[PDB]
This record gives structure tokens, C-alpha cells and sequence, in this order.
């Protein structure tokens, strides 16, 4: 009987998920379009915790020492000190995480941290630590600014839909809300810089990994 | 419960006692008919020592019927209520009294203003299963038991944290929806089909998305979400459930072949 | 119909779909003798033939894609992406 | 005691259309929907232990946006009725009250029923639009219930943009049923859309679309 109901049912070529009679059923499949065997079980790391873990994790302030960042991190951490143009973006940046903590308790009124995701994104962490042998006790080229653009950059690319009025653009929106809360979670600088210490070198591939593998888990259009 | 009251049995106690259905017939032990004829003098011991009692026209055949303590003392009640229960009932065509909550045995009497022996004998019937005494209908038998609820704490982080939570045996959603005392928005039912009709389709495809999840995890499997909403989502496109039988599906208009 | 190609929406890649049905055409074509659009290195078989040209974009196909109203967008499978 | 009871029912009944008016678009001040008991009775019961729904009904108008959405919206009156059963006579005060002051449409609470004769009575002066609603029903407010997802009407603007961008006949999209609660505690009409934003275990938010058949 299940599959004489749902016999027809496909993923056209817009993400729909009609019927033999064209009806929508759902209007990405899933829910997030993405495709059923490219998901993996992740832990989204901001909803957890207490606040000051949550704090001590992802916090950065250059200008007050509550929070400070060393400087043997990276190059160019002795001259950032005191910085105001960054110490802005980080706020904005941690302004967001606390949305996010926000926003993920409000869907996972249990506070459980462990969802299905697309892409792996430890396994990409290591792979490109052993790939560039990540030579930790040595400072890091990244620059604060090309962190968070980067993050910031990268979830322009993830598209699932790419129509380009408002409807669709907005569809996109939701699309990658999780997933992209997962990244940024796993991608703020704290982590960067402190626990994977990427060079440049690593963490544009890093980004250009997980750009290329989530554009592989969509749900192919013909899927019956 | 309520948000606040969560974890206090005695409140919990009372709602339990709120709802669940109580008719007479469950706590008396046997009803028996006289011909006791004077209104004022029973020719039964006690019933002299309470006929004055409360009288400090009507019919000469006295109905007396006896309740159990713990039976009345479970769900426990004051013959008071009970009383003007019946009072309120049919009528004030029917005096009754009742023994003293104190007195040792729970005795409610009654009169009446061919022969009523039969209609007298009706009225038992009436009264044994159509009072009822408190509750709301369909619901029996509510248990309450204690669950955890992992909620965040002061500090940020999530605790479990107990709370006592009434089972309950039969439905009657609307009904027990706005018993004050408990939360009216986290209340739940595994018969998603009154949800339907009570918190119209989409709580009823979330909550028959629920009861499909507990079938299937209930055995340890695990199957990925979009397989489950996509049949959820199915039986719920039209408004209203669609069963997944010849007269759900196959009566839509999805081509005669198929 | 006909979605200009300025407008096309869809995923610029190749859906699985597309390459196995790809594939298959152009091996059956190839199987019959139709000319070839790269130099066989020793291959003989036609499927492996068909997968050296689709891996030099040297296809002479195009993809019809129906969206389900009924219009529908071009793509060359020399444009769309493989994996 | 039982008073106190039909207090507290009719003072949360009336919290409801305070709020189901509000979410519908019309203008209702915040700290109103939450008037405590004490002063209700305090402004709408008598002193001697009453309610005096007769003066409880009240009036309210378009929010100032909502014309910028749907600017043919108009102003609506709430009302109450007293007598647990309703006959036409009482009923036909109301259709010719809606008329006369003329509001674009008007809910009629009541206590216990209605008499099928006023039941006729109701779909007779268009385009106002008439709607009741028992007040047992409305003693909990269902949207606030965890499993009802924010439902949101569509202006017509909207509706004929979604259509498009998603090349559909209104016949393809999901359904509800003008009999559904919720499609009833916004006043649906036929051929009406609402967007339905839920949350998402797959990926956060996600929203769907179902017109009002």
C-alpha cells in the first residue's frame, strides 16, 4: 500500500516534490533538498553548554582582556591589539552565534546537539591538517579579516535553489539555515585560530572543500 | 501542568481528581428500596436520628444506598457535594439525606413525592450510571506518573528536571484542553486525529509525524526524516487525513490506470 | 516553453540521471558506427569510448530538462558539469 | 464556586478574540489582550456577580499597515449574546447592526447554540461576512498550542506572485479546509493562501503553502 500511495511522487526540476498530476507535495525535498545518503550525523556546538563555556569557547575581544586572543596564534596578532575596524566584526560575528544558540534552542526545545547533516566537516578539518601537516607552536597567516569573510563569503555559494526573484531567493534562505549555523559554529575564528590553527593555506581549502561537497548532496531532479 | 506548578504532587492530585470520571455506581457498595411509609419516622434505626436531623407530600418508600469510605476516600469526596449532586440532579422532587462524612457508615437516603417501585426502581439506574460525580466523560483511570524534561538551567546549560504528568486512559481533547491548572499549549494525544480536528491540519501532520516516529524508533530502527515526513506530507496535502487504503488515495483523481 | 538561456534556473551540474542516460545514448551511437569525436586509444568498447569524450566535453548532445508545468530549459551536456 | 468558574472561562474566552482579532490585523493595543481577571469583572461584570457580556462586545479597525497589505480591509465588530440559545430575532438585530453601521464583517460569540433558524440568517448581506463561534471553543487559544505552526494569510498580490514563481494552478497547491480552527480563527474564504513557516529538524526553518479550498 506505501508504495502504490507515494508511487509517483519525484523530485522535479525545481526541488519541487510533485506528483504524476503536478501537485506539490513538499517544496524542497526534505525540506532541505538535500539528498538522503550524503547526510551524516553532526553536533551542532553552539547550543550546548553553559553560557561561560559558550563564552570561553567563542569569544574574542582584541581591545579589553576579559576574553583576549594571544597573539602567537597567528602573524599578525601583535599589531592587532586594540584593534577597533576588527574588534567590530567580531561582536557582529559573536552577535550572530548568539542568535544562533538563541535560535537552536527554539528548535531543539531539548537542547539535543547531535542532527543529521550534509557535509562531514571534521573530516574536513583533518584532512586538511594532515594534508598541510599543521605545524602547531608555530604562529598562523590567516588574518581575522579573512576568517570571518570567509565563513561569511562561503554560505553565499551553498545553493540549494537558484532562481533569482524573492520568493526563491528566500527559499534558498531557509534551505541552509541549519546547516549553515553548524558552520558557523564549527568555523568561528576562536576555532580557527586556536584549535585547527589553518594556515591560509588550509582553510581556503578548507572552504572550497565544503563548498564542493555540498553542492554534491543535493537531491538530484529525477529522483523517484 | 501548569509552567509553575510542575512537581508538586499534591496539585497534581487535584487536577487527576479534576478530570477523571466518576460515576456513582463506582463508589457505592448496594442500593436498597424500603416501605418505610411515614415521611417523618424510619423504621430504620439510624435514619430517625438524621430524619429529624435536618427536618429541624412525600412517598413512603424510602431509597437508601451505601457507599464505601476508601472507595469515596480514593478520589476522595464530601457527601455534600454528592448531595446537592443529586439535588441539583432531577429536582428538589427528590429529597435526600446524607450521613455525616464523619459517621462510619456513608449513607445517602431519598424519596419520592400505579406503582413507582419500578420507576423507583429506575431511578437507581439513573443514578447509579448517568451522575456523574466529577471528571469529564471518556476519561478513566488517570494515571500520574513522574518524567524527566531536560530544560536549560540558570547557567545555560540543559538538566533533566522531573515533573509529574497525568496518563490518562480515553480522550476527550477539547474537553480537558481548558481544565484549569494544567498547560494548554503542551498537551498531547496519540489519537492524532482529534488533534486534527482540534488544532486543525497542521498540528495534525506534526502529530502524526510523531506517532509514525515512535512506531518505527519504538524497535530501535532508524530511518531518516525526509522519508517520514514525505509520507506524512502525503496523507495530509488535501486538508485532512488520507488514509493509505483504497478509499484514501485511489479516490483522488490521479488517473484511472493508476 | 523554451526558457531563454538567460533565464535558466536549474542546477548547472549533471544529475546522475543524466549521465548514465548520456552515456547510454552515446555508446548505443558509437555502437552503430556513428563517427567519433576522439581518438580511441585502443579502446573498443563502446561505453568506454562514450565515457573519454563525455570526460573531454566532446559530446555532441543537449539536455532537455522539463520543468512540470510543461516549459523546459537547454543545456549542452558540453556546458553542464560533472561532478 | 460556579460563578467564579463562568468567570474565569469567560474571561480567557475573551482574551482569545482579543488576540484572534489582533493576529487577523486589526488594531488591538498590547497590554490590553492581557487585562487580569479582576479588573474584567472590575469593568465588565456587575457588582452584584455578573456578566454583562451585552456591553463586552466592542469594535476595531484595520491596522494601519494591513491597508498598505490589503488596503479593501475594514473595520469589524466583536460582539456577545447572553441568552445560551440564540434566535432569529436576536440575529436579526446583528445582520442589520453589521448593515447598518456597515463594518466589513462581524463575529457573533455566543454561549450554548443557535437556533437553525438564525443559522439561515447568517449568509445574507454581502460583502460583510459574518462568523460565530461558540465561547466554549474559544476558552483556549489553539495557535498558542505547540504543534499549530505560525500560519500567515497572503495578500492576493502575494498569492499571484507565489503562482508564478513556481509556474502552479491553484488546484496544485496543498489544501486546507475553510472548516479547519485555524483557517477559522483567521477567516479564510475560498482561494485564499496562507503560509505556513514551521520549524525544521532538517534545516531549521522551512515554509509551506496551503490555500484555503
Amino acid at each position: 500500500r506505501l508504495v502504490k500511495a507515494l508511487e509517483d511522487i519525484m523530485v522535479h526540476y525545481d526541488n519541487t516534490t510533485r506528483n504524476s498530476l503536478g501537485n506539490v507535495i513538499q517544496f524542497i525535498y526534505g525540506e532541505d533538498g538535500m539528498d538522503a545518503a550524503h547526510i551524516e550525523k553532526q553536533s551542532l556546538d553552539t547550543i550546548g553548554g553553559s553560557d561561560a563555556a559558550f563564552e570561553k569557547r567563542y569569544r574574542v575581544d582584541l581591545l579589553n582582556t576579559d576574553h583576549t586572543l594571544d597573539p602567537s596564534l597567528l602573524e599578525s596578532g601583535s599589531e592587532i591589539l586594540g584593534d577597533l575596524k576588527l574588534q567590530v566584526l567580531l561582536d557582529e560575528e559573536y552577535k550572530q552565534l548568539v542568535k544562533d544558540r538563541k535560535f537552536l534552542r527554539e528548535v531543539f526545545v531539548d537542547g539535543e546537539a547531535n542532527w543529521p547533516l550534509p557535509v562531514n566537516i571534521r573530516r574536513i578539518i583533518q584532512n586538511a591538517q594532515q594534508t598541510f601537516h599543521i605545524d602547531h607552536t608555530k604562529p598562523s597567516d590567516l588574518t581575522i579579516k579573512d576568517i570571518v569573510l570567509g565563513v561569511k563569503d562561503l554560505q553565499e555559494n551553498l545553493l540549494v535553489l537558484r532562481g533569482k526573484n524573492e520568493i526563491i531567493q528566500n527559499a534558498q534562505r531557509d534551505a541552509v539555515t541549519l546547516f549553515c549555523c553548524l558552520l558557523r559554529s564549527r568555523l568561528a575564528t576562536r576555532r580557527v585560530l586556536q584549535e585547527y590553527r589553518l594556515t591560509k593555506q588550509a582553510f581556503d581549502w578548507v572552504l572550497s572543500n565544503i563548498e564542493a561537497q555540498f553542492l554534491r548532496s543535493v537531491v538530484h531532479p529525477g529522483e523517484m | 501542568l501548569e509552567p509553575g506548578h510542575a512537581a508538586d504532587q499534591e496539585q497534581a492530585k487535584l487536577i487527576r481528581s479534576a478530570i477523571e470520571h466518576t460515576t456513582l455506581k463506582s463508589v457505592t457498595i448496594a442500593s436498597e428500596i424500603y416501605y418505610d411509609p411515614d415521611p417523618r419516622s424510619t423504621v430504620i434505626p439510624e435514619d430517625e436520628e438524621i430524619i429529624q436531623l435536618h427536618f429541624s407530600q412525600q412517598s413512603p418508600w424510602l431509597l437508601r444506598l451505601e457507599l464505601d469510605r476508601a472507595a469515596m476516600n480514593d478520589k476522595d469526596l464530601t457527601m455534600g457535594q454528592v448531595g446537592e449532586r443529586i439535588k441539583q440532579t432531577f429536582k428538589n422532587d427528590l429529597f435526600v439525606i446524607w450521613s455525616e462524612d464523619n459517621d462510619e457508615k456513608l449513607i445517602i437516603r431519598c424519596r419520592v413525592v400505579a406503582e413507582e417501585d419500578h420507576m423507583l426502581k429506575k431511578i437507581e439506574n439513573t443514578m447509579l450510571e448517568n451522575i456523574t460525580l466529577r471528571g469529564v466523560e471518556n476519561i478513566e483511570r488517570v494515571v500520574m506518573m513522574k518524567y524527566d524534561r531536560k530544560v536549560p538551567s540558570p547557567t545555560g546549560e540543559y538538566v533533566k528536571e522531573p515533573e509529574w504528568v497525568l496518563e490518562t486512559d480515553g480522550v476527550n481533547l477539547s474537553e480537558v484542553m481548558t481544565v484549569p491548572g494544567i498547560d494548554p499549549t503542551r498537551i498531547y494525544t496519540n489519537s492524532f486525529i482529534d488533534i486534527m480536528e482540534v488544532l486543525g491540519i497542521e498540528a495534525g501532520r506534526a502529530a502524526l509525524y510523531k506517532e509514525v516516529y515512535n512506531v518505527i524508533a519504538s524497535d530501535g530502527s532508524y530511518v531518516n526524516y525526509r522519508h517520514m515526513a514525505l509520507l506524512v506530507d502525503v496523507m495530509t496535502t488535501q486538508g485532512g487525513l488520507t488514509s493509505v487504503t483504497r478509499h484514501g488515495f485511489n479516490r483522488s483523481n490521479t488517473g484511472a490506470l493508476m | 516553453k523554451a526558457i531563454p538561456k538567460d533565464q535558466r534556473a536549474t542546477t548547472p551540474y549533471m544529475t546522475k540521471y543524466e549521465r548514465a542516460r548520456i552515456l547510454g545514448t552515446r555508446a548505443l551511437q558509437i555502437s552503430m558506427n556513428a563517427p567519433v569525436f576522439v581518438d580511441l586509444e585502443g579502446e573498443t568498447d563502446p561505453l568506454r569510448i562514450a565515457m573519454k569524450e563525455l570526460a573531454e566535453k566532446k559530446i555532441p548532445l543537449v539536455i532537455r530538462r522539463y520543468l512540470p508545468d510543461g516549459s523546459f530549459e537547454d543545456w549542452s551536456v558540453e556546458e553542464l558539469i560533472v561532478d | 464556586q460556579e460563578n467564579e468558574r463562568n468567570i474565569s472561562r469567560l474571561w480567557r474566552a475573551f482574551r482569545t478574540v482579543k488576540e484572534m482579532v489582533k493576529d487577523r490585523g486589526y488594531f488591538i493595543t498590547q497590554e490590553e489582550v492581557e487585562l487580569p481577571l479582576e479588573d474584567f469583572k472590575a469593568k465588565y461584570c456587575d457588582s452584584m456577580g455578573r456578566p454583562q457580556r451585552k456591553m463586552m462586545s466592542f469594535q476595531a479597525n484595520p491596522t494601519e499597515e494591513s491597508i498598505s497589505k490589503f488596503p479593501d480591509m475594514g473595520s469589524l465588530w466583536v460582539e456577545f449574546c447572553d441568552e445560551p440559545s440564540v434566535g432569529v430575532k436576536t440575529m436579526k438585530t446583528f445582520v442589520i447592526h453589521i448593515q447598518e453601521k456597515n463594518f466589513q464583517t462581524g463575529i457573533f460569540v455566543y454561549q450554548n447554540n443557535i437556533t437553525p433558524s438564525a443559522m439561515k440568517l447568517v449568509p445574507s448581506i454581502p460583502p460583510a461576512t459574518i462568523e460565530t463561534f461558540n465561547e466554549a471553543a474559544l476558552v483556549v487559544n489553539i495557535t498558542h498550542h505547540e504543534l499549530v505552526p505560525k500560519h500567515i494569510r497572503l495578500s492576493s498580490d502575494e498569492k499571484r506572485e507565489l503562482l508564478k514563481r513556481y509556474r502552479l494552478k491553484e488546484s496544485q497547491l496543498p489544501r486546507i479546509q475553510r472548516a479547519d480552527p485555524v483557517a477559522l480563527y483567521l477567516g479564510l474564504k475560498r482561494g485564499e493562501v496562507v503560509k505556513i513557516i514551521r520549524k525544521s529538524e532538517t534545516s531549521g526553518r522551512y515554509a509551506s503553502y496551503r490555500i484555503c479550498m
